[PDB]
């Protein structure tokens, strides 16, 4: 749901969604990592599971739409930025 | 026939399953085509023969060449259960007539009907009119329509005659047992030469 | 009353030149040949659209190898493709000497001259070409008949004029017995230049692609170590440089060529990689996020 | 069959025939100084296809 | 019939030059229609080297793309002949000349395999589809796609590279003095390349966006490869920081 | 090269001598070299109006004397060259022949001769005829006609000529015809400055190389007589970037033309080009210097010319040799040592056979232009009306072209005006009266 | 295709050409461990079987033998 | 920079010219040629150079 | 153009090459060497690369196509 | 010719050895016969 700013979620936040205890959630997440369904790291000092990698999600319409949000945003940041790269020493490209 | 190039259209259908022509209508139609193709070359070596299909997505399988063997090889192999899209077969045959190794020949298509035609009568009437202008003549051999009921072909033929390199005509063979090959008797080997 | 029958300056397109360079290069040390197909328009321009090789020779560019049969066979096919073109001339490679025809080759050349007067003979040297316009000349056959007519000056007229160079023995001998030399100039369109350039997708992408941070630090430290060496020579050079010419001063008060230059090149390469990667890194992080 | 057997000469001539050696000294993996069987010594390359 | 030996392909500049030239010339066919000719290169090897191309008789009609002209025999004749000019030029397959990849192309792909050893379908366009090469390489694939849709026959793309042999390199290098992607000669040369990668990236973003909508409305087949590829960019997480470099130069400039 | 040189050298006098000795020369001759010789007679016998029709008479088409195509066409050119710079009667004669035959190599001469006689009428009749000659797509009559047309419409900026010649240039990919239309287009564009800019951009813009190569001529005439900054910038910019050899060479020749009025600015600009080892750029550089300095000779221009002369590549030598002669134009041995040395230098190229064929061509032409008028004619930098002299520019622009067809250099005769005290009174008579002269 | 091959070998077969003697054969495998150009073949850019000859200059060549008459036939 | 470009380009053509050996002029002959004794190869009589 | 030109020389610096021994320098331009091919050569030393650490005694390579000391 | 044995699919070839220490084969530009080329017989042959 979250953009490419954070793929980090806390244990607390995972527990709320799951509606399963914080303790058992920590073991469950570890078994999923172990199998290889998901990848990432667990920092239990912070208590976040930082997802490096996430798998192909469920095919519903909404899920097609989630992809659009990032692609559209990316179109505008690239335009802005492309102009800054052209700007620097425009006198010499030759 | 003299200074002429002809492409033969083979009708792959689902009404070629009948043994009214032996062995199978289609196999009898291969044979009918092959003797006509040979007759044309033998009579006048100035003849070229090419092969096009209605079957599948429509493409020119082999082109016009003095060699009857080039066309024959492909004819047997083309899918017996093909499409009876007539109009698309005619159009591609027009494109091949343009591209030959020596260009001085008239443009002709001789067409086989293994079956009653699927696509509207309206469409064929039109195609015939535009095609007539480019000066490609389609001569239609009729056994195929007749199996269920009287020939639609005669109307398309009539529209076609008026401007052609050589005349168009309906050659009729009974759809039952008299064999496909009987077409050698009716003239398609040499048209009417008409205007 | 007189006719034309001059050798016009041959316009070689970008694809045809590449096909000649490739034909020769595989083809040598063996003497090889093939035909040139094009269109000739006007009385100044012959454009060489395409070439292909009509079966390659053995020992010599033999008179056996020139074949009207193969030439005829290939020509009728072209008609069916809807590209009918005519034989504009023919090309051959010699590795023997740059811009030279063999003895056998002049006889072979005569069959092409009879077919069309505008038949040309191109000598390709793959051994001695490392610019690929170099050591290629267009030539024309000198028979007993041609020399008596005075066809040889007649060729220079209608273009910029061109004489060969490679080797002394090959230029004197070639000029008398073998040929007269005439010009090749090149026209290649802007589309041809665009395809020539090889636009490539990863080629531009690398510019953005971020290199390791540790690798820049490591490099920064390595680069400094080259400057240190140069720095001893550089301290001595700088003490007196009170006259003119920095290079003389620098050599004189120890330090081969320019110690300053060496130092500067060393920072520039490191600065270049670090500077672009920093520009790229800040940009990507913000864009993707 | 007849085609492939004659054609083998056709390709070999374009590959160009081979002058043979034995490897004299391994200095680096890009250049090797190689010694001809005939005699005169040469520098050869190694390609990454072997 | 089908087989894979395509893998990755490298293209000499000669292929690119040959297809446009023959394409217009072939009978003044419009430069947005489907035209196919034989594609030459070395073959029955794992890495594919596309050397050259040559035309095969083709006419493309307006009324449908299910009506076209092609001479199959011509493919066979050409194969033998190309061997004399170079040993590296044999029947590799066929070339398509844009603009997209059509259903109508699939009928010819089938056919080509018999004629050629197994063929490749390379699409060489007259204008890039991105900003780099105008070539795409394809192999026919059958894959199950689910959203209410059955198993689809499609063409799955494999990435392309550039590359040439020594003869080709010699002429292009002497002739070139153009601006290029980058030549390299200054720091400033390098920025031109940086501008070109970023502009390229903009182009790809537009194609995917318009398609995402089409998938949602139509229930177009969902290819696993696309959904997975886009997903990955998002998950990796950007992080970037500390950067520095030297400043030795001043004493040197001052020194001059 | 000898025919051009002599055409210029023996000008301003009648010469029955020339026809009588150089009959064997005419017989010996082949190709374009033969055409130049029959054509050249007009320049040698320039003026001498009574005799004009009579001397040429055999060469000129007859029912009682039909020669070679080469002779018939050169005959027609010869009347046009004598009466050059307009003459009402001369046109009518050329016009009947042009429209009737509509042939090849004979027609080519007719168009050139006809162009001169018509020069500065803007006639529609002439437009119709020359159009017919172009339209066939016959190679020789096409280049001649395209150029011929531009002479007639010149300096009024007639719209129609520009339209006809441009539309044709684009459809047709014939390079020979192409060069002749472009030049035609330039002759019309003269002295309109900034206006010309719309057409000039269109010609550089195209993916075609041929338009671009001939494109430089338009810029050259129009911006001459007050040169624009944008216009010089383009000429330099196209040259560096190109891989197309002819296009490159050409760009460099025009630089001298726009600066013709301020000759001072050109040797610096050319210096950068002189230094490179590119022979195509070297060729153009020589020409640039040659035209700018042509009225007002600079020492600096001469020095740049020296390495191009002895260079390996064939064409650069030619350029240098023709160019020096043109700057220094008809100064005596008492004005400078340089003219005397240069006359000998050309001879030298001829004595030795170590040198290119092409250097030899330039050497004999060079001697002749310098020596032109019989040591009486000069080319102007500008008129002293503070804009450029029209005969000087039209002639020089065309002169560059001699390879496509060699009789096109004869057109040079238009630049040549002698410098004297001029002081006619009312009745079409110069007087015999003496003039005060306060010079050595 | 056959007539074209057949004429080219013949141009090769006509003199000049060296004569030597075959001391030994080896006949090593086709396609050693490489891929380059053309196709896998007895000889090409890929060559298997060869025969070593000692020529009359006291020079040695190991060369691939044409398949018209093989190295195994040699 | 022009000069540097030129040096390499000239260097490339000048050099391509095959061969270049050493000999010794043992003697000179009345044919205004000199006998060269090439040290591990055949002896060759050549014309004088202009150098 | 300088970057394009350097490319061209690199190719020559590389194989084909034939080895010799480099005896001594008679000019910075050109030097005398001896081959294993049975020919003593006067070969040119490639410019815009050092010819001044060329000069001591060492093994050296000469190009086969150009007959120079690259 | 050191020895006569060759006549391999052309009018008699034999091994003739030039004094550059290389062996070559002969063809007709006059004739060739068992008697024209012999065990000791020297021959005149072309360079190319």
């Amino acid at each position: 749901t979250r953009p490419a700013n954070h793929r980090q979620l806390t244990f607390e936040e995972i527990a709320k969604s799951a509606k399963i205890t914080v303790n058992k959630v920590e073991l469950l997440v570890m078994k999923a990592l172990s199998v290889g369904l998901v990848r990432g790291s667990i920092d239990e000092v912070d208590k976040r599971v930082h997802m490096t990698w996430v798998q192909p999600r469920v095919l519903d319409l909404q899920q097609i739409k989630g992809m659009k949000d990032r692609l559209e945003l990316w179109c505008t940041d690239v335009k802005s930025m492309e102009l800054l790269v052209e700007h620097q020493a425009q006198d010499i490209l030759t | 026939m003299v200074l002429e190039s002809t492409m033969v259209c083979v009708d792959n259908s689902e009404y070629m399953r009948n043994g009214d022509f032996l062995p199978t209508r289609l196999q009898a139609q291969q044979d009918a085509v092959n003797i006509v193709c040979h007759s044309k070359t033998r009579s006048n070596p100035e003849n070229n023969v090419g092969l096009i299909t209605l079957a599948n997505d429509c493409e020119v399988l082999t082109t016009l060449t003095p060699d009857t063997g080039r066309i024959l090889s492909k004819l047997h192999t083309v899918q017996p259960k093909g499409k009876i899209t007539f109009c698309t077969g005619i159009r591609v045959a027009h494109l091949a007539l343009k591209h030959r190794q020596g260009k001085n020949h008239k443009m002709r298509i001789i067409a086989f009907v293994g079956s009653p035609v699927e696509d509207n009568e309206k469409d064929l009437v039109k195609l015939a009119k535009r095609l007539k202008k480019e000066k490609v003549n389609v001569d239609i051999i009729n056994f195929g329509e007749e199996e269920v009921n009287t020939e639609k072909l005669t109307a398309f033929v009539n529209t076609l005659n008026g401007k052609d390199g050589t005349g168009s005509h309906l050659v009729t063979v009974p759809p039952g047992p008299s064999l496909a090959d009987a077409l050698i008797s009716s003239p398609i080997l040499a048209g009417e030469g008409g205007a | 009353a007189p006719a034309v029958d001059t050798a016009e300056q041959v316009y070689i397109s970008s694809l045809a030149l590449l096909k000649m360079l490739k034909h020769g290069r595989a083809g040598v040390p063996m003497e090889v040949m093939g035909l040139m197909l094009g269109e000739f328009v006007d009385d100044y321009t012959v454009r060489v659209i395409d070439v292909f090789a009509m079966p390659q020779s053995g020992t010599g560019v033999s008179v056996e190898a020139v074949d009207p049969v193969f030439q005829a066979k290939m020509l009728d096919m072209l008609k069916q493709t809807g590209r009918p073109e005519m034989v504009v001339g023919w090309y051959h490679s010699h590795p023997g000497f740059g811009c030279w025809l063999s003895g056998v080759d002049i006889n072979t050349q005569q069959s092409f001259e009879a077919l069309s007067e505008r038949a040309v003979a191109v000598v390709v040297d793959p051994i001695q070409s490392v610019k690929g316009k170099v050591v290629i000349d267009a030539f024309r056959l000198i028979n007993a008949n041609m020399m008596v007519l005075g066809h040889e000056p007649r060729q220079t007229t209608s273009n910029l004029g061109h004489l060969n160079k490679p080797s002394i023995q090959a230029l004197i001998h070639g000029l008398n017995r073998h040929y007269y030399s005439i010009t090749i100039n090149y026209r290649k369109n802007e589309l041809e230049q665009k395809m020539l350039l090889n636009l490539h997708k990863k080629s531009w992408m690398e510019g953005l692609t971020l290199q390791d941070y540790s690798e820049h630090c490591k490099h920064n430290e390595s680069v400094v170590k080259e400057m240190l060496e140069l720095a001893k020579n550089y301290n001595k050079a700088v003490e007196e440089e009170d006259k003119m010419t920095p290079e003389q001063l620098a050599i004189k008060n120890v330090g081969k060529q320019d110690p300053k230059r060496h130092l500067e090149e060393h920072v520039d390469v490191l600065m270049t990689s670090n500077i672009v990667q920093c520009l790229a890194a800040m940009l990507d992080t913000v864009v993707f996020k | 069959k007849q085609y492939e057997k004659s054609e083998n000469d056709l390709k070999a001539l374009q590959s160009v025939g081979q002058i043979v050696g034995e490897v004299l000294k391994q200095l680096t993996e890009e250049k090797f100084i190689v010694k001809a069987t005939n005699g005169p010594r040469y520098v050869v390359g190694c390609r990454r296809q072997l | 019939m089908p087989e894979l030996a395509v893998q990755k392909v490298v293209v000499h500049p000669l292929v690119l030059l040959s297809v446009v030239d023959h394409f217009n010339r072939i009978g003044k066919v419009g430069n947005q229609k489907r035209v196919v000719g034989v594609l030459l290169g070395s073959w029955q090897k794992k890495v594919l080297d596309v050397s050259n191309s040559f035309a095969v008789p083709f006419d493309e009609d307006d009324k449908d793309d299910s009506v076209w002209f092609l001479d199959h025999d011509y493919l066979e004749n050409m194969y033998g002949m190309f061997k004399k000019v170079n040993a590296r030029e044999r029947i590799v397959g066929w070339y398509h000349t844009g603009p997209k990849l059509h259903k109508n192309d699939i009928a010819i792909n089938e056919l080509m395999k018999r004629y050629c050893p197994n063929s490749v379908l390379v699409i060489i366009d007259v204008k890039p589809k991105d900003l780099g090469l105008p070539t795409e390489a394809y192999i026919s694939v059958e894959e199950v796609h689910d959203d209410g849709t059955p198993t689809s026959k499609t063409f799955e793309h494999v990435t392309s590279e550039i590359g040439a042999e020594e003869a080709e390199e010699v002429g292009v290098e002497h002739l070139l003095r153009d601006i290029k992607d980058t030549t390299v000669g200054t720091l400033s040369q390098r920025i031109t390349n940086q501008v070109h990668g970023l502009k390229g990236l903009n182009s790809k973003l537009l194609d995917i966006r318009t398609y995402l909508e089409k998938v949602a409305s139509g229930k177009l087949p969902i290819n696993h490869h696309i959904i997975y590829q886009l997903q990955d960019v998002f998950n990796l997480l950007p992080d970037a920081s500390l950067q520095e470099f030297v400043k030795a130069f001043y004493l040197k400039t001052n020194d001059q | 090269a000898t025919v051009i040189a002599n055409s210029f050298m023996h000008c301003g006098t009648t010469s029955d001598q020339f026809l009588r000795d150089n009959l064997e020369w005419l017989a010996r001759a082949t190709n374009w070299a033969k055409f130049t010789a029959t054509a050249s007679l007009g320049v040698i016998h320039k003026g001498h109006e009574k005799e004009a029709l009579q001397l040429m008479a055999t060469y000129l088409p007859k029912d009682t004397s039909p020669g070679s195509a080469y002779q018939e066409g050169g005959g027609l050119y010869a009347l046009g060259l004598i009466h050059a710079n307009h003459g009402g009667d001369i046109i009518d004669y050329l016009l009947n022949q042009l429209k009737n035959a509509s042939n090849d190599i004979v027609r080519h001469g007719g168009s050139l001769g006809l162009g001169l006689a018509a020069m500065g009428t803007a006639r529609q009749d002439v437009y119709d005829l020359l159009k017919t000659n172009l339209y066939q797509d016959d190679a020789v009559t096409g280049e001649a006609a395209g150029l011929a047309l531009g002479l007639v419409m010149l300096g009024s900026k007639n719209t129609q000529a520009i339209e006809d010649m441009v539309g044709y240039a684009q459809e047709t990919q014939h390079e020979k015809i192409l060069r002749g239309l472009a030049v035609g287009i330039a002759l019309v564009m003269y002295g309109r400055m900034e206006e010309a800019d719309a057409l000039i951009e269109s010609l550089c813009r195209d993916k075609d190389p041929i338009l671009r190569r001939s494109g430089m001529y338009t810029v050259a005439m129009a911006y001459c007589g007050s040169g624009n900054n944008k216009a010089i910038r383009r000429l330099l910019h196209v040259a560096v970037s190109d891989v197309n050899d002819d296009v490159r060479r050409a760009a460099v020749e025009s630089l001298g033309f726009i600066l013709f009025r301020t000759p001072e600015q050109c040797p610096s600009v050319v210096s950068l080009l002189s230094e490179s080892y590119n022979p195509h750029v070297r060729y153009g550089a020589a020409m640039a210097l040659g035209v700018c300095c042509a009225g007002t000779g600079n020492k600096e221009a001469i020095n740049l010319l020296e390495p191009m002369t002895n260079d390996p590549v064939n064409y650069v030598r030619q350029g240098a040799l023709i160019a020096s002669a043109l700057i220094m134009i008809q100064q005596t041995e008492i004005t400078c040592p340089k003219v005397n040395q240069f006359r000998q230098l050309y001879s030298k190229v001829i004595n030795d056979k170590h040198d290119d064929v092409m250097a030899k061509f330039g050497a004999i032409l060079a001697q002749g232009i310098l020596d032109a008028g019989g040591h009486n004619v000069t080319i102007s930098l500008q008129s002293r009306t503070g804009h450029t002299h029209m005969p000087s520019v039209v002639g020089v622009l065309v002169f560059t072209q001699f390879w496509f067809w060699f009789p096109l250099s004869h057109f040079l005769s238009l630049a040549y005006t002698p410098t004297c005290i001029i002081g006619l009174n009312k009745d079409l008579k110069m007087p015999k009266v003496q003039y005060k002269s306060n010079c050595k | 295709k056959i007539k074209e091959n057949s004429e080219k070998i013949k141009v090769n077969k006509t003199l000049p050409y060296l004569v030597s003697n075959v001391i030994e054969l080896l006949d090593v495998d086709p396609n050693d461990q490489e891929e380059d150009g053309a196709n896998i073949d007895l000889d090409s850019q890929r060559k298997g079987k060869c025969a070593v000859i000692k020529t009359s200059t006291r020079q040695t060549y190991f060369l691939p033998v044409i398949g018209l008459v093989d190295a195994e036939k040699l | 920079l022009n000069a540097k470009v030129r040096l390499l380009r000239e260097e490339l053509q000048l050099l391509q010219e095959q061969g270049s050996y050493v000999g010794e002029v043992v003697r000179a002959m009345d044919k205004k040629k000199v006998l060269v004794k090439v040290h591990p190869e055949g002896k060759f009589v050549v014309d004088v150079d202009k150098n | 153009e300088f970057l394009h030109a350097q490319e061209e020389v690199k190719r020559i610096q590389s194989i084909p090459l034939v080895i010799g021994q480099f005896l001594e320098a008679v000019d910075q331009n050109t030097a005398i060497v001896g081959s294993t091919t049975g020919s003593n050569y006067y070969v040119r030393i490639l410019s815009t690369i050092d010819r001044e650490l060329l000069k001591p005694n060492a093994s050296v390579a000469l190009h086969k196509h150009s007959n120079a000391l690259v | 010719c050191t020895k006569i044995i060759n006549a391999d699919s052309e009018d008699p070839k034999y091994i003739i050895n030039v004094k550059q220490f290389a062996k070559f084969v002969v063809d007709l530009s006059d004739q060739v016969a068992p008697t024209d080329i012999e065990e000791g017989m020297r021959v005149g042959v072309d360079r190319n």
